[PDB]
This record gives C-alpha cells, sequence and structure tokens, in this order.
C-alpha cells in the first residue's frame, strides 16, 4: 500500500537509497550475471577476479574496455533520475538522501545523484597497481592500444596486447600498470566505505533498496541494522513475494519509483 | 574486510 509508504517519506529526514542490479539493467546495462549473460566464451564470474587479471591482462582489459564504451549510449532510467530529483529537491528542505549502490557504471552521477557511495568501485575509475592511486576516467578509448577492441562475439579474435600498452599510470616515476578501480570476486570492500555506509545508515530514518532484494548480497549487510532500530524498509524490484506475505512494490523501478517519489 | 558475495 502506496499511500502508507508515502506518510514515511512525508516525514521521513535521513533516506537511505541502495540501489542494486536492476535499475542498471533497466538502462539496458549488460550485467554479465545468470544464463544468458556472456561475454565471448566467459561470464562476470571468470573474468572478474585478480587471477583472470593476473594470467591474462589484455583479455580482461579488453572486457573492462567493452564495458565502458557500451555506456555512451546506456542512459539513466527515470527511477535514476526521480531518485535524483528527490535527493535534490529534500536537499533544498535540510532532509539528506544518500546513495549506495552496488552498480559501477555511473549512472547515478549521470543522472545528477551527488551523495553516492559505490561499494563494488566503478568502470570509469583506474587504480595504479604499483603506486595505488585512484584516478577518474572516462577517456574513449582509455588507450590507443585498445581502439575498437572488446568486440563481445564468441569467435572474435583476441587483442593480445602487450602489457606495456595497456593503460598506464600518468605519473612517469611510476609508469604503473592500471586495473579498473572495481571489487573483483574474492577482494574485500574499502574499510572506510563501509563506516560511513554504517554511519548513514544509522541516523536513516527510512530506507528503499532499488533493483535487488534485502535477502541478498549486498542489501543484507545492511537493512538489518536499519530493521532492528524499526526504521521502515521499501523494496522495489520485479521479485514478487508469496500470497500470504516491509513494503514491497512489485514492477519495474522506472515504473514503481518515480510514483513513489514524487 | 568484507569478502565480495561472502566469498560466494
Ligand atoms: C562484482 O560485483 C563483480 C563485478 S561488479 C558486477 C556488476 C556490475 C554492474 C552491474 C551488475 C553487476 C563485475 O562482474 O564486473
Ligand atoms: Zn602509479
Amino acid at each position: 500500500d502506496l499511500t502508507a509508504f508515502r506518510e514515511h517519506f512525508a516525514k521521513a529526514k535521513h533516506i537511505a537509497i541502495i540501489t542494486g542490479a536492476g535499475v542498471s539493467a533497466e538502462s539496458g546495462v549488460p550485467t554479465f550475471r545468470g544464463p544468458g549473460g556472456f561475454w565471448r566464451k566467459w561470464q562476470a564470474q571468470d573474468l572478474a577476479t585478480p587471477e583472470a587479471f593476473s594470467r591474462d591482462p589484455s583479455l580482461v582489459w579488453e572486457f573492462y574496455h567493452y564495458r565502458r564504451e557500451v555506456m555512451r549510449s546506456k542512459m539513466p532510467n527515470p527511477a535514476h533520475l526521480a531518485i535524483a530529483e528527490c535527493e535534490a529537491r529534500l536537499g533544498q528542505q535540510g532532509r539528506s538522501v544518500v546513495i549506495i549502490t552496488q552498480n559501477i557504471d555511473e549512472l547515478h552521477h549521470r543522472a545528477g545523484s551527488k551523495h553516492v557511495y559505490e561499494i563494488h568501485g566503478s568502470l570509469f575509475k583506474t587504480r595504479c597497481m604499483s603506486c595505488g592511486e585512484v584516478k577518474a576516467n572516462h577517456k574513449s578509448p582509455i588507450c590507443p592500444a585498445l581502439d575498437g577492441k572488446g568486440a563481445p562475439d564468441p569467435n572474435t579474435k583476441e587483442a593480445r596486447i602487450p602489457v606495456e600498452l595497456l593503460p598506464r599510470c600518468e605519473r612517469k616515476s611510476c609508469n604503473g600498470l592500471l586495473r579498473p578501480h572495481v571489487v573483483w570476486f574474492g577482494e574485500t570492500l574499502d574499510s572506510d566505505i563501509l563506516t560511513a555506509v554504517e554511519r548513514e545508515l544509522e541516523k536513516c530514518d527510512l530506507c528503499l533498496v532499488v533493483g535487488t532484494s534485502s535477502i541478498v548480497y549486498p542489501a543484507a549487510m545492511f537493512a538489518p541494522q536499519v530493521a532492528s532500530r524499526g526504521v521502515p524498509v521499501a523494496e522495489f524490484n520485479m521479485e514478487c513475494t508469496p500470497a500470504t506475505q516491509k513494503y514491497h512494490f512489485e514492477g519495474p523501478c522506472g515504473s514503481t519509483l518515480p510514483p513513489a517519489l514524487e | 574486510x568484507v569478502l565480495k558475495e561472502y566469498g560466494v
């Protein structure tokens, strides 16, 4: 029941919004998850690891180059926008809105969201393998050797770029090898980010979960911290809930969310 | 530190 949700929304002064893959999916971003999402022969799991990067950095950068480049045509959807406009509108009223996203595509920044926490990092940030420096980067192509590479067809031929010519650190002292500043399978989340999110979820008096459920990583790390404090939690996703069974608004975030946040 | 996906 929407009008009950809206009563909380009306009151709420510190709102946290946790966004999952569903919302990036609705803008047509590939997530490479479940059966169907392949890039060439492989799935996310195969390439998104420190093992794969150490063993074939040209292949992984090809994959990450592709994903960077498909974003030139995928745009924020109404869910992205309603969240950004909400943030802005409530900001002026001295209320507040934080976004905690597992997504790496910067669509929240591109819709105009500002207080965003990217817990899995970003396709358009690099980290130096040598000096560890994090730097924004939308350079297209990220480097010449990758130009028009990363093509997604199963029997595309590998680029096999020499590692010296892969993207490198700009401080010439260093010239270190860059990697996408994205959290890979079997790496740890940044501890400072988690400390901030903890802090934000403590202030929080209404919490939205969008394009994912409370039950699963990563929403499951946080939704308990808020729920235990008796704070309402609204899921907006495409997953059903059984006939018999805090708020859940079924259907697409693009359709469900803007009416809720107006 | 928190393993990503809880280490699936
Ligand atoms: C960890 O999540 C693996 C990384 S990030 C996955 C992901 C990114 C954007 C949208 C949905 C999922 C990876 O597979 O790149
Ligand atoms: Zn460096």
